[PDB]
């Protein structure tokens, strides 16, 4: 039978090391060897945070690098109610907003090509997605590049310098640092 | 299964189709359960009460009464001469009659009065043949009763009003001469009516394998009843439903109706397989289970032995010849027709060619036993020849002047020693010696118990006969143990104690003492010769009455269950591959698009779901043919049998349900019915 | 990108291996009751301490012990949950959960599903989040470890009677196991941007004039033993696919390889316990077969895509709906089949979004029961039932009695084997079908047509196994919703504890036996063949109608 | 949820717990 003194005695220890001293130690640990990325890896211009560079944020101007949508509750990429639009293939809704972004981003765009990166279409997982592949941030160029009076070539090595690729080539995707990207783009003009 | 059999067993398939009856078969009591409600649905439509055609359910509910019909009916050849009959136990108590007596001195008011309605305190009077109505007390009279049906010998025993030989038992008859009896139990409870109630009362088990099987069933009819059950909801939420006869006919045809009548196939292929071997089975599991014997109790006297006790050995008593003793012997035991008195007489003929003593009519008075002086004998002319127990001579002797010398009593106890009853003779006033009655062993028996030992199976001989000759003829066959003195109640419990170990006893019996034990026991082979009452409780008789034809029942034992493997195979792969056939046709009502699934082509969901019930109803007729027609009975190690199951059953039992239902469709289209 | 998609299988697999099977020989010392190699001075301490006497328990007094943690567990839980509000570590003054809020989620942490009808960011605080929901991650996988534990000593251990001593099991596991692989991930998920801190919620000013507020919890501790223990609870409402959950690749395939990690362990320490290699390496070939063909099956589903996405202007039609630019559909579609088959739930894409049939595969290896690769403890157990059900139907078929390890296996067995086998899919098809005869159940749904269905029935099927992965479309955060999947997730996991606990009962009381033609060997192809076969029959008979009016519906038209 | 629904989820009831019933109590059956 399950005896009182150890069943509790094992509950109640269990409880204090799986309870406190493991978030406590993980703490401990986390913040003296890694205090900007346990913190949650917030950028700053001296005082005011601006975001963290994991989050990714709904950047709207003509001269910006726009990521995905994000389908948050209330506004888009809004860190308080992350969610996808779980909405299926066979969903009209979804075809609805497919051709509604792709008839926006072929307007934003009318001098790069007519086929739209079918990421900048869809909208990501969390609805925070900080993080585009190379190829949909490069279909942006010429329309950054206008807003922006920047030559292709200075936003391509731009581009490049935030780029990320993973360790090994098959587990994961190339992908371009959004906030960092336009934070950088902003530095640039000034 | 001769003409009447198979009318009875189709009787009693109707008089099982009452659910009570039913309800101790799931697969078949859920057939009978959706029977009966597409009977009524299609009665409903028929009324006008539901819209539909009337006449497709009325014909998946006249295949679905064949389906269930066929089964009681597989199941009542297999499976219903089963239980034991205490019938002859039974005939034997109801036809008694008992001579109540007035002033039970001796009295002279003989009152036939039915046996069965004597009291205890009550006095009865029975006389030469006359079975002893019912179980009681002597106290006058002293006879020779012939209780064979308690010890399962055949030794006359002297009842004698007043000793320790003094409780007559009901049934047992009565051979000397007159005796009063007084009853001491009331009619409920007798020797007789124990053994009645002992006999029918005593259920086999049944075998792992049907048990396993049977979870099986149960498991996969679960699986396909919540399939079909929730398949409503879910049609209902997706547009258009599935009409209820579709959904009770898709349940009682998906359900594994193969595997459930693998039961009866089995059985009726391993007593045809048993006719064959020259064995009458009445039990289809008696087969399987003696492919799974463990042990085998063995009577003695008629099983073993022949059963009567021939005489051995002519012994002087140290002076006289063996010649004379001989001459003795056969001239006492000359009117005797016993086969113990008749075998004196052939044995003495040949050791001493005695023909010249062999006379119809001779003037010599014929002395038969009398239970008084316990001797028979004759008295041919001035002679006075007498043979009986050594007591009861000794008696006469002593009380006839003369003298019993002391080596006679030694070669009487040695007769004794050796497994043999003695018989000593006298000639007026000197004893001439002793007969060695000793039971003759059947034949050669050492070698085939030795190879039922080889085979793995234990060997006990329970009888009801001395220690003595109990352990000699243990001896002399080579069994593992043996238990002797055994009333019907203790070869009872051993059986309960040996097979509550687990494992599965099959005892081979001949006489009424042996009809509980072979009533209990797992594969109870009757001798031929026996006793109706042994033959009646035995699953099974032997018509060569030899008591190791176990060897040969095992061997086709494993036969069925290598049978019984193939054709598990079968079924189960033919339930399965059945259940993809069947169901694609159910959702093409649903979504039109789900046709793609109905990859058989076939017509309609109405169409299939009645191929369905056609094909499992002749699949389960087939199924017989099938198990009767053996398979390569090799010795195959686990593994490579599994490969060859599979391979060839298993693979068989994927194209059967696809080709079969496909061709009942067509017949069904071409034929115009749907 | 079938090159890279096979690499991707292949490197997880192997690295898997790698990893499992030296601890899987570790483990097999606690399933030995031996100690761990430093830690036997300090178990003497702390067990005096803890009233633990390592007296043996027979399986009721194990079963008894485990159920009785398991509940005052749910109590606690409960409890913590609902009185939220009086508790510390609460920035954002959030107030206590409902009853049937607090029901369900106590439920379903203590049973390994951590199935989330809620958004952890405005529900939970990081009491509740760590003082409550992961010492029941810890708690429930360790149970879980010690019921697999009971079962291998049952069939390891002679003509004994009892299965070793649960306590111990407990502590043994947690302390020694579970707590220093779950810190080490931790801290690694923290070197690669995941969260820990007790800070406020973060106010950001966006790089425009907008304005975001960043939950800021204790992130790290509470992923790494999610998926450690493959229970699957999220701190946020995108389970995993959050960027303070898992980061970057990295910790996605470290996440992956901890889902699988002590399963594949537990597969080699049975293999070891028994002296038998063979047998361990039997049940990994036949989890593996059924993994890797559902890993392609889905790959190739979702790299086919959307249709209309061409169509409707485009470059690829490759299904990106619900999955993060980070990891790419072939990670998505690796994850969602490892989630769904390790009973784990932790998801890195939006299952609703994937296509029909890249839907069907995960929501078909949850019904079949979790066997390949299972839930931590929970898989080896379940696909020892089904293990113990193909030998069964093995000797059935050859004619002979049937055997395992040496040990005979009587009809008791069989019964419960039958029964637990059983239990989780009359859970799931009479839960689905419940839903779908109430308003209040099919009106959840978000999807139209055959997908909502789906979305029911994965949420049900879910729910029922153990699993934790939802549709997230379907909004079950009512009355009904959470106390139809509370009873679903009780009843699947102790209905399938009991009678797993009653045969390793049976089974610890008997001895091995010798060779004999009646003993089918149970490695080589032949019975890895008969065994997947026996799987995917019971999973396929029981719900082929289910799904295919769902996905196959869908995929259809 | 009617007459012929509430009697088809209590029949569908009552068959399960029979062969519920059976397969526990196997022997008998
Ligand atoms: C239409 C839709 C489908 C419906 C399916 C239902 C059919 C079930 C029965 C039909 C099977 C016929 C297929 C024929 C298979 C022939 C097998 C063979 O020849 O084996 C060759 C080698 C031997 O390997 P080894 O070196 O000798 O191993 C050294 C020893 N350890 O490997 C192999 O492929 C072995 C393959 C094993 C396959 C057996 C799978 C059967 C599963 C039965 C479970 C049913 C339970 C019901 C669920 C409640
Ligand atoms: C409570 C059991 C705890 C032991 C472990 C539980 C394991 C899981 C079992 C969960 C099943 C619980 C069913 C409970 C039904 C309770 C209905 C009810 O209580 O009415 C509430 C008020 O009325 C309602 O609004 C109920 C709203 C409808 C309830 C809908 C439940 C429908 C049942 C779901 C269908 C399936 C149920 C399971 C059968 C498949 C009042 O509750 P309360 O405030 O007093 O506190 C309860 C604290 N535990
Ligand atoms: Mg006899």
């Amino acid at each position: 039978m399950s005896g009182l003194r150890p069943a509790l005695s094992t509950f109640i220890f269990l409880l204090l090391i799986t309870g406190g001293v493991y978030p406590l130690l993980t703490t401990v640990l986390g913040q003296w060897w890694f205090p900007w990325q346990a913190n949650g890896s917030l950028i700053r211009e001296g005082d005011t945070v601006r975001g963290s560079a994991l989050i990714g944020q709904n950047f709207t101007g003509n001269g910006y690098f726009h990521g995905r949508p994000s389908a948050t509750a209330e506004m888009p990429y809004n860190p308080q109610a992350s969610g996808g639009s779980n909405l299926a293939v066979s969903n009209p809704e979804l075809d609805k907003l497919i051709a509604a972004r792709v008839a926006a981003l072929r307007a934003a765009n009318p001098d790069a090509s007519a086929s739209v990166p079918v990421e900048l279409v869809t909208a990501s997982a969390s609805g925070l997605d900080n993080n585009i592949t190379p190829q949909a941030a490069a279909w942006q160029i010429p329309r950054v590049a206008k807003a922006r009076n920047l030559s292709v070539e200075q936003l391509t090595q731009l581009i490049a310098k935030y780029s990320q690729q993973p360790l090994v080539k098959y587990i994961g995707q190339p992908v371009v640092n959004i906030v960092e990207l336009n934070l950088a783009l902003d530095k640039l003009d000034e | 299964f001769e003409p009447t059999l198979v009318v009875q067993a189709l009787k009693e398939a109707v008089k099982k189709l009452n659910p009570q009856a039913q309800w101790r078969n799931p697969v078949m009591f859920i057939v009978w359960i959706g029977s009966l409600l597409t009977t009524c649905i299609s009665i409903a439509m028929a009324s006008g009460a539901m819209p539909g055609n009337a006449l497709f359910s009325a014909a998946i509910s006249g295949w679905l009464w064949i389906t269930v019909l066929f089964a009681n009916f597989a199941e009542a050849l297999a499976e219903g001469r089963s239980k034991a009959q205490a019938n002859s136990l039974k005939g034997v108590k109801k036809t008694a009659f008992a001579r109540k007596l007035r002033e039970p001195k001796y009295g002279a008011a003989a009152d036939k009065v039915p046996a069965d309605q004597l009291r205890k305190g009550d006095i009865v009077l029975v006389e030469a043949g006359d079975i002893i109505p019912c179980d009681g007390e002597v106290i006058e009279g002293g006879a020779s009763v012939d209780e064979s049906a308690i010890t399962g010998e055949a030794a006359p025993v002297i009842r004698e009003s007043g000793g320790d030989f003094a409780s007559v038992t009901g049934g047992t008859r009565i051979l000397s001469d007159w005796l009063v009896i007084e009853c001491s139990v009331n009619p409920g409870e007798t020797f007789l009516d124990r053994m009645i109630a002992m006999v029918e009362g005593a259920q086999r088990r049944k075998t792992p394998n049907e048990i396993a099987l049977t979870i099986l069933l149960i498991a996969l009819t679960i699986v396909f009843l919540l399939a079909t059950a929730t398949l409503w909801p879910f049609s209902a939420w997706g547009g258009n439903a599935v009409s209820v006869t579709v959904l009770v006919a898709l349940l009682v045809c998906l359900i594994p109706t193969t595997i459930g009548g693998l039961l009866s196939a089995i059985g009726v292929a391993g007593m045809s397989r048993m006719l064959g071997a020259n064995v009458i089975a009445t039990s289809g599991r008696a087969v399987e289970a003696a492919g799974d014997v463990d042990v085998l109790l063995l009577d003695k006297t008629g099983t073993i032995t022949l059963g009567n006790r021939q005489a051995s050995e002519f012994i002087p008593a140290q002076g006289v010849d063996e010649k004379t003793l001989a001459d003795a012997a056969q001239l006492a035991s000359l009117a005797d027709e016993t086969p113990e008195g008749r075998s004196i007489v052939i044995l003495a003929k040949q050791r001493f060619n005695l023909r010249e003593r062999d006379v119809q009519s001779l003037h010599a008075t014929f002395v038969p036993f009398t239970a008084q002086s316990r001797m028979s004998g004759i008295n041919i002319d001035n002679r006075m020849i007498r043979k009986g127990s050594v007591d009861a001579i000794r008696r006469h002797v002593e009380a006839n002047g003369g003298h019993f010398p002391t080596d006679v009593d030694q070669k009487v106890d040695q007769v004794a020693r050796q497994g043999a009853t003695p018989l000593v003779v006298v000639e007026g006033s000197r004893v001439l010696g002793v007969i060695a009655l000793k039971d003759i062993v059947k034949g050669g028996i050492k070698e085939r118990f030795a190879q039922l030992r080889k085979m793995g199976i234990k060997t006990v001989m329970i009888t009801g006969d001395n220690r003595l000759t109990a352990a000699a003829i243990a001896a002399e066959a080579g069994v593992d143990d043996f238990l002797a003195e055994a009333t019907p109640e203790a070869k009872l419990a051993l059986i309960r104690q040996y097979q509550a170990e687990g494992r599965l006893v099959a005892m081979t019996g001949d006489g009424t003492n042996d009809a509980p034990a072979l009533a209990q026991a797992d594969v109870a082979v009757a001798m031929n010769s026996g006793t109706q009452a042994a033959k009646e409780a035995g699953n099974m008789v032997d018509l060569d009455s030899n008591p190791t034809k176990l060897i040969e029942v095992v061997h086709i034992g494993k036969q069925m269950l290598m049978t019984r493997g193939s054709l598990t195979t079968f079924s189960i792969a033919n339930d399965v591959a059945k259940y993809f056939a069947i169901i694609p046709a159910a959702f093409a009502a649903t979504y039109p698009q789900l046709n793609a699934l109905n990859i058989m082509c076939l017509h309609s969901p109405d169409s299939a779901i009645l191929s369905a019930v056609i094909f499992n109803a002749l699949i389960i007729v087939f199924l017989i043919p099938l198990a009767l027609k053996g398979v390569s009975y090799k010795p195959l190690t686990a593994s490579a049998m599994l490969r060859r199951n599979l391979w060839i059953y298993g693979l068989g039992g994927l194209l059967v349900p696809f080709i079969g239902i496909k061709v009942i469709d067509l017949l069904l289209t071409v034929c115009g019915l749907v | 990108m079938a090159a890279q998609g096979f690499l991707l299988i292949a490197t997880f697999l192997l690295v898997l291996m790698v990893l499992a099977r030296p601890l899987g020989s570790g483990l097999a010392r606690l399933i030995n009751d031996i100690p761990l190699p430093g830690t036997t001075g300090v178990e003497r301490v702390l067990f005096r301490a803890l009233g633990v006497s390592d007296r043996e328990m027979n399986w009721k007094q194990y079963l008894c012990a485990i159920l009785g943690l398991n509940m005052l567990g749910l109590a606690v839980l409960f409890f913590m949950l609902l009185g939220q509000h009086y508790l510390p570590l609460n920035p954002q003054q959030l107030p206590g959960l409902s009853w049937d809020l607090a029901l369900n989620t106590a439920v379903s942490f203590v049973t390994n599903t951590n199935w989330r009808s809620y958004s952890g960011e405005t529900t939970l605080s990081y009491f509740s989040q760590m003082a409550g929901l992961t010492v029941q991650n810890f708690l429930s996988a360790a149970s879980g470890i010690a019921v697999i534990f009971a079962l291998i000593r049952a069939f390891t251990r002679q003509s004994m009677s009892t299965l070793g001593n649960a306590w111990v099991d407990l502590l043994r596991i947690t302390l020694w196991v579970l707590v220093p692989v779950a810190l080490l991930i931790a801290l690694f998920f923290i070197q690669q941007g995941a969260l820990q801190n007790f800070l406020p919620y973060q106010a950001v000013n966006t790089v425009e004039g907008a304005q975001q507020l960043l939950p800021m919890g204790p992130v790290a501790s509470q992923e790494a033993i999610k998926m450690l223990g493959t229970n699957g609870g999220g701190f946020f409402n995108a389970n995993s696919s959050h960027p303070f959950e898992n980061p970057t690749a990295l910790t996605n395939f470290v996440q992956m390889l901890a889902i699988f990690l002590i399963p594949t362990a537990l597969c080699f320490a049975f293999g070891e316990v028994m002296g038998d290699r063979r047998q361990g390496r039997m049940l990994l070939w036949a989890m593996s077969v059924i993994f890797v063909i559902c890993v392609g099956v889905v790959m190739w589903a979702e790299v086919q895509g959307n249709p209309h996405l061409l169509a409707l202007g485009t470059d690829s039609s490759i299904n990106m709906e619900g999955k993060e630019s980070r990891f790419g559909v072939l990670v998505s579609s690796l994850f969602a089949v490892v989630t769904t088959a390790a009973s784990c739930g932790a998801v890195i894409a939006m299952h609703d979004s994937f296509t029909a049939l890249g839907g069907m595969v995960p929501m078909w290896l949850m019904q079949i029961g979790e066997v390949v690769f299972g839930g931590v403890g929970s898989g080896l157990y379940g696909m020892m039932l089904f293990v113990l059900l193909a030998v069964f139907i093995a000797g059935l078929m050859i004619g002979r009695t049937p055997e395992y390890l040496g040990k005979k296996i009587d009809v008791r067995e069989m019964k419960l084997t039958a029964l637990a086998i059983l239990v989780t899919p009359t859970l799931v098809l009479m839960g689905a079908a419940l839903a779908m005869m109430t308003d209040a159940g099919r009106s959840a749904m978000l999807n139209p047509g055959p997908h909502g269905f789906s979305e029911v029935l994965y949420a049900v099927s879910s729910a029922a196994n153990n699993n934790g992965s939802a549709f997230a479309g379907l909004s079950a955060n009512s009355p009904f919703w959470n106390c139809l999947l509370a009873f679903c997730m009780f009843v699947g996991r102790f209905g399938v504890i009991i009678p797993v606990m009653a045969i390793a009962g049976s089974l610890v009381s008997k001895k091995s036996q010798a060779a004999s033609s009646g003993t089918l060997p149970t490695h080589g192809p032949l019975f890895v063949g008969l065994l997947i076969g026996t799987v995917l029959l019971v999973g396929a008979l029981t719900f082929i109608p289910a799904l295919a009016l769902g996905p196959v519906a869908e995929y259809l038209s | 949820m009617s007459a012929g629904v509430i009697t088809g989820v209590l029949l569908v009831f009552l068959l399960l717990g029979y062969l519920v019933y059976a397969l526990i109590n196997a022997e008998a059956f």
